[PDB]
RNA sequence: CGACUCUUAGCGGUGGAUCACUCGGCUCGUGCGUCGAUGAAGAACGCAGCUAGCUGCGAGAAUUAAUGUGAAUUGCAGGUUGAUCAUCGACACUUCGAACGCACUUGCGGCCCCGGGUUCCUCCCGGGGCUACGCCUGUCUGAGCGUCGCU
RNA sequence: CUGCUUCUGGGUCGGGGUUUCGUACGUAGCAGAGCAGCUGCUGCGAUCUAUUGAAAGUCAGCCCUCGACACAAGGGUUUGU
RNA sequence: CCAAGCGUUGGAUUGUUCACCCACUAAUAGGGAACGUGAGCUGGGUUUAGACCGUCGUGAGACAGGUUAGUUUUACCCUACU
RNA sequence: UGACUCUCUUAAGGUAGCCAAAUGCCUCGUCAUCUAAUUAGUGACGCGCAUGAAUGGAUGAACGAGAUUCCCACUGUCCCUACCUACUAUCCAGCGAAACCACAGCCAAGGGAACGGGCUUGGCGGAAUCAGCGGGGAAAGAAGACCCUGUUGAGCUUGACUC
RNA sequence: CCGCCGCAGGUGCAGAUCUUGGUGGUAGUAGCAAAUAUUCAAACGAGAACUUUGAAGGCCGAAGUGGAGAAGGGUUCCAUGUGAACAGCAGUUGAACAUGGGUCAGUCGGUCCUGAGAGAUGGGCGAGCGCCGUUCCGAAGGGACGGGCGAUGGCCUCCGUUGCCCUCAGCCGAUCGAAAGGGAGUCGGGUUCAGAUCCCCGAAUCCGGAGUGGCGGAGAUGGGCGCCGCGAGGCGUCCAGUGCGGUAACGCGACCGAUCCCGGAGAAGCCGGCGGGAGCCCCGGGGAGAGUUCUCUUUUCUUUGUGAAGGGCAGGGCGCCCUGGAAUGGGUUCGCCCCGAGAGAGGGGCCCGUGCCUUGGAAAGCGUCGCGGUUCCGGCGGCGUCCGGUGAGCUCUCGCUGGCCCUUGAAAAUCCGGGGGAGAGGGUGUAAAUCUCGCGCCGGGCCGUACCCAUAUCCGCAGCAGGUCUCCAAGGUGAACAGCCUCUGGCAUGUUGGAACAAUGUAGGUAAGGGAAGUCGGCAAGCCGGAUCCGUAACUUCGGGAUAAGGAUUGGCUCUAAGGGCUGGCAGCCGACUUAGAACUGGUGCGGACCAGGGGAAUCCGACUGUUUAAUUAAAACAAAGCAUCGCGAAGGCCCGCGGCGGGUGUUG
RNA sequence: UUAGGACCCGAAAGAUGGUGAACUAUGCCUGGGCAGGGCGAAGCCAGAGGAAACUCUGGUGGAGGUCCGUAGCGGUCCUGACGUGCGAAUCGGUCGUCCGACCUGGGUAUAGGGGCGAAAGACUAAUCGAACCAUCUAGUAGCUGGUUCCCUCCAAAGUUUCCC
RNA sequence: AAAUACCGGCACGAGACCGAUAGUCAACAAGUACCGUAAGGGAAAGUUGAAAAGAACUUUGAAGAGAGAGUUCAAGAGGGCG
């Protein structure tokens, strides 16, 4: 809600900033296998658990 | 015609969530959060159905702020009892202890004749 | 003549079989046989110039010191008196956790000691160290018409 | 199922005819329960009467125009004993 | 007897097929088609779960014995027909 | 018929009442009523298969999305259907599933696991389709919830057996 | 990679409603049909039925499709770019994607408190992890006023921080438990692309603190005496001073005081009637700007500010107080109710004032009309922001008063007043201790704060017709928060368009004559329906039945009469709504839409109201009052637990 | 031929230890909420008629598990819509109740042979005549279904006796 | 003490074992994504080439997509590509 927990706010702040893509200097390494961003987390679809 | 919210985010009609309706110098109304009507002193006699005089109506952690003279009438037993139960009491204070000595002379004159 | 439909073949799709590979398993065998109040396992949240994950690490945070090693790291920039790698013995190691001041809110203290607000001066501010339970040995302090003792 | 120039043909709009409803708005009145306001004239008044079988709609799948107004000899795809 | 061309109905009570009856009629004949016909309907009756009564059983319960409430799904395929 | 009387069964023998009732097998009980006609309803009648007194009997205003019968009014429920309207279906641009499916898909009889799309014997049979439609596919659905069997269970019961 | 000779096996598939993956026919088919609706130009752009802007037409219609929140979500917020995927048509759009941005508090919440409850310790139990138990089988207090003996800081001044020990202490359970209970104190205007009671500006306010207290005022500067001097004043002494006024209710700005004790506030339900004050609506004018003006309209529409905290005044309230003594009883309400326990009448007192006036404050806001800085602006200016009336109006709020209960409607933190009077203070002064009085100085940490809050940010796998806690609530019609229509605000028809107008549907209608003949059955539909005036049966538990049944009436217009305030049996002025009677009038139409009971005679069952099988059964079932049994006097009845000096009924009898 | 998972797949079950009252059932705690009308209980007032006892009359008042009826809460009939749905229970019309045995949010208590139940074996997270999760477990099955190369040679039984 | 046990732990060695539907659930960012309130349930997914030499340039298109050109033994290997 609006009334979060200091707790509860740090998951969410977590969880926000794994919610990123790739850098795309990252597939141009030498042992590169990553294509894309599998654990992107959208918020209709995946409810983050709680 | 002005519909106007709740300011806090407490939305239910509770004794705590109390308003009424204030017209500002922005010519627009909008809810100011009135504080408690304050109850003054019941008497300490205990008779007496109705509350105290000369004492604020107030609620009761105000009274902090407020003077001596707003908590007190300037009387014996002032703001804790009233007028009427106390000079009662003054009555009954004294034929009570009037009637304590009215035995007590009689104990010895019941007693001498023997 | 057709279109359409079926069969076969060529080619092209759809699909991911087959085969060939294998820094993974599985099984047997061997040597060792080591966690923790000096804070374990586990969890949380941080940490990269450009970084989401994985791995690595802890406000010294994809590591510090020392040692060995001897020129890299590398996706891209940028900057031998030891680059970097392994090794790892020195140091450091945020929050929760047996989890320890009391609560689990990150909510409240208690006490001692430092530095600012000063002009030890009591509030205030920051810092620092203690402040859990059960228990052993001793220590101190008082308890009892406990058993006595002497005055 | 039809139409797309006999110097004519369909279309559209207009007008007729037909027909549906029932008398339009404005205006006028010594019509109107009255009431208000001015000394009989003047407001308000549903409604009524006249103008007024008036007004309005009427082929979109009604009928006749010969009156305006354009438009109409074009495009596309195929077909041989 | 040749004979199924053509008709064979409207209703009261009944969930009823059956039956009885009123009234008409030329006549109110009998049947079949998965005891025609539920992706045609209806769900009155039977035949779930709820309930009541009677008899039966010590009881749980039983009862072609009454009673009441009770989800009726899908065609756009192929054929047939239109 | 049996107030009266005796007897039997381990106790009493259904009293007041109510009834073919939500309770009556026979049964569409018999009589009256309602109708032109009533296996319905109501009112009676009780030898009541198998009614009955807190396993409560009888009643009863008010009440009821409870169950019934009748009457008035109203009505397309019907005689007997018709028209209109809106959204569909329909056709089109764009998008675009599913169930189901041995192969499949025209009949008559025959025989056959005794009701065939295929077999036999006759009828016959003409591309590709559209909108409908419910005759059939013993159509789809879901390893019959009926029934029986299993030395398979579970819920419940008790005077089963063992605790 | 394989032949031959041996060796070994997880060694050969069509099936198992086989397992996993892939692809067909059906099929470019079903479908994209819930809540009335879109249309025209233009813009950007490769591209428009869908975006945006404008104009039109509509809808939600204040119990909303509106403006805000709580749960939950967690970046969905905002801007800019993108058009691959996703948004079941499309897209220049988006809650998609990609880059950046965004949540500011002593005052709003959390924190604090306790509620039902949860739960350590001691104790008990238990093979044991543990369980029970929460005041019970407990040495359960680490606090303060006083006194020597000492250490200390400041001229150790005499006091602060203490050390050692005397005297005082119960209130009885650690701790947890509410973002809706309790709970001190912040408001106005402006500002952002997104944040404001949080930022900026301006007004306050609360709590805590102060070491030699920063100053004032209070305390608290009196009364007798013996001298000079026209007189005042004078110089000395005694004693006094923890404040004053009012008959009172109680008032004045302070007005010493401890352990202790008492009390109050916090802190009490639902409901009815009536009143006071706001907000809104309404009525009559005046401004300012718009809209109409073919005609009529002194027109219709919009707009016409003043916060917190002070102070004063209304106006409410009083179960406060004095006079006096009341019957011929009187005062008084809508109802009541009140009185020799003190009424009427008179005169005061208190409390609450959220109203008004005033500081705030016009400087700001808003309305307008006009100038600049092209842009950098809380830009500089001018005019106004007015005068009143109504009310069973609606909403909130305050008060008074009654009803209701075999119902009696929270606790604690925190805060205050009193009762006592142990102490304390100074000896006429530079007076003291002391002050709940006026000002002054400093400080207020930590966490939450964005947005959605529902026909698209939540939960039902989804932008799912489901579900999901509240606040505000305009005008007309009307009994109405009904329905219908409109304003403010919102929207684009609910995941698509176009073209037709077949059958069959689904959702609305209407039907001549008959009228339930249909059917299991009046199922569905239809009739009836509002108000006023008459009239109303059986039965009845006398309450009901009952809007029984059955009639008459209803529009528009135009009058008549009746019902009231207010100033000096009558004049003067202001009425605000309703009722009745009447005329006239239409093609008999009038509760014109909307809203809105078919009725009667019986039977069966259950008294009734209530509850029930979420998702096939709302019933006659269950419950229920009433009635009647049965147990039990506590070492008990009934019941729980593995256990216990265990637990429920039981804060019971 | 056996015992073992024992050719492969398959029960209904049983036991053990855990997780659940975010739905719902019930008790408790603390909050919120409910137009406008009808009927007119006691109390009360005045008047009338009578000798009191008293009997009336018209007002007043505003009672009730009272009635019509909105929101709310429910869910009757159509056995309507829908039935590869908007929806693993919805939609529409018509309906029940709407001051109380009322509706409702948090908080809180009760947990699986247990809970709670105005009682329907109802409800206990789309699960209820014994929830769900993991394990014992590859449980057992006289019962179904399947049981994968080729050629060659031989080739049946459905009867006897005994058997829960 | 020793002989003895050791599907956990830390190191190793090996195999008539499996070869990406196999072998651990997991050869990969696997006890990961996702699901459930929770207890718990629990995946799918290896291969460009020797070397990126990963297709400069020109051209049609709004772009996605092509047409020539080029790299390579090979695009008949074109960034889920033996």
């Amino acid at each position: 809600s609006s009334h979060k927990t200091f707790r509860i706010k740090r998951f969410l702040a977590k969880k926000q900033k794994q919610n990123r893509p790739i850098p795309q200097w990252i597939w141009m390494k030498t042992g590169n296998k990553i294509r894309y961003n599998s654990k992107r987390r959208h918020w209709r679809r995946t409810k983050l658990g709680l | 015609v002005q519909r106007l919210t709740y300011r806090r985010r407490l939305s239910y009609n509770t004794a705590s969530n109390k308003t009424r309706l204030s017209r500002t110098p922005g010519n627009r109304i909008v809810y100011l959060y009135t504080k408690k009507v304050g109850k003054a002193p019941k008497s300490a006699c205990g008779v007496c159905p109705g509350r105290l005089r000369g004492v604020r109506a107030v609620r009761p952690k105000v009274l902090m702020r407020l003077s001596k003279t707003k908590k007190h009438v300037s009387r014996a037993y002032g703001g804790s009892m009233c007028a009427k139960c106390v000079r009662d009491r003054i009555k009954r204070a004294f034929l009570i202890e009037e009637q304590k000595i009215v035995v007590k002379v009689l104990k010895a004159q019941a007693q001498s004749q023997k």
